[PDB]
């Protein structure tokens, strides 16, 4: 893995952009499969390990700042992209920048110009999971979610797991968390979901872009 | 309620600007 311009790759990714947009804005979610490809994605994947196993994880919390584990029972930790061992991390979040960048004016009336640091997640198996919520349902600032897949060979029959979101249609959408998948979907009320329980360790970094005239309204 | 299941954000000191 290359982390530092063929021109197929160059054309492609403004395909992509064109694909995201309209997406998006028809349908409220956008799922991109092989993103980055399987050896870097691989590289992201031992990265992710790596940091699990140096015990810097902690519980994943709700917008009081708490954690309840029967509500939400993920191990997360936020990784900029310049901690040492996270330069896989680093790719994959410049990747998306360069998506979401593309996509820029596109996007509703959205103008995107910051995100969080990247929420690397684990369910670690149990049946834990995530009840049904919304991302932002209160004006915190975020208008698009971007999740990146991690775990390979997964088999939703037997280790659960699945992203099911609800668009705002009258039907589930039942997403597998599969190696090198990408997903994009509205934060705001459209976009309901839930993961469900996992009984294999499951892991996903997750990306999420404000829109600036929103997020001024939680500075502090 | 889904006011109080939403996952929590940092403040915007921590946000990356793009
Ligand atoms: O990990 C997933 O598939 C979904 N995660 C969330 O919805 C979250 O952390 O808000
Ligand atoms: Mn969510």
């Amino acid at each position: 893995c290359d982390k530092t311009e063929k021109t197929w790759q160059l054309q492609k990714n403004e395909r992509l952009s064109n694909m995201v947009v309209n997406q998006l804005n028809t349908n409220g979610f956008c799922i991109i499969n092989n993103f980055l490809g399987s050896s870097c994605s691989t590289e992201v994947l031992q990265q992710v390990l790596n940091l699990y196993q140096s015990g810097v994880f902690s519980n994943g919390q709700l917008a009081r700042n708490v954690s309840v584990n029967r509500i939400r029972g993920d191990k997360i930790a936020w990784i900029g992209g310049d901690e040492r061992g996270c330069e896989a991390i680093k790719y994959l979040s410049s990747c998306v920048d360069s998506l979401i960048s593309r996509c820029n004016g596109r996007l509703g009336n959205y103008m995107i110009t910051g995100r969080t640091k990247c929420m690397v997640a684990c369910y670690p198996g149990s049946g834990l999971g995530y009840i049904r919520h919304i991302d932002n349902p209160n004006r915190d600032g975020r208008c698009v979610t971007v999740l990146y897949y991690l775990n390979p060979n997964w088999n939703s029959q037997d280790c659960g797991g699945q992203l099911w979101l609800y668009p705002n249609e009258n039907k589930v959408v039942k997403i597998d968390p599969i190696f090198d998948r990408l997903l994009l979907f509205w934060s705001d009320r459209r976009n309901p979901h839930e993961v469900k329980p996992a009984y294999a360790m499951r892991y996903a970094i997750t990306l999420w872009y404000f829109d600036e005239k929103e997020r001024a309204l939680s500075s502090q | 309620d889904y006011d109080d299941l939403a996952p929590f954000v940092p403040p915007p000191s921590f946000d990356n600007r793009l």
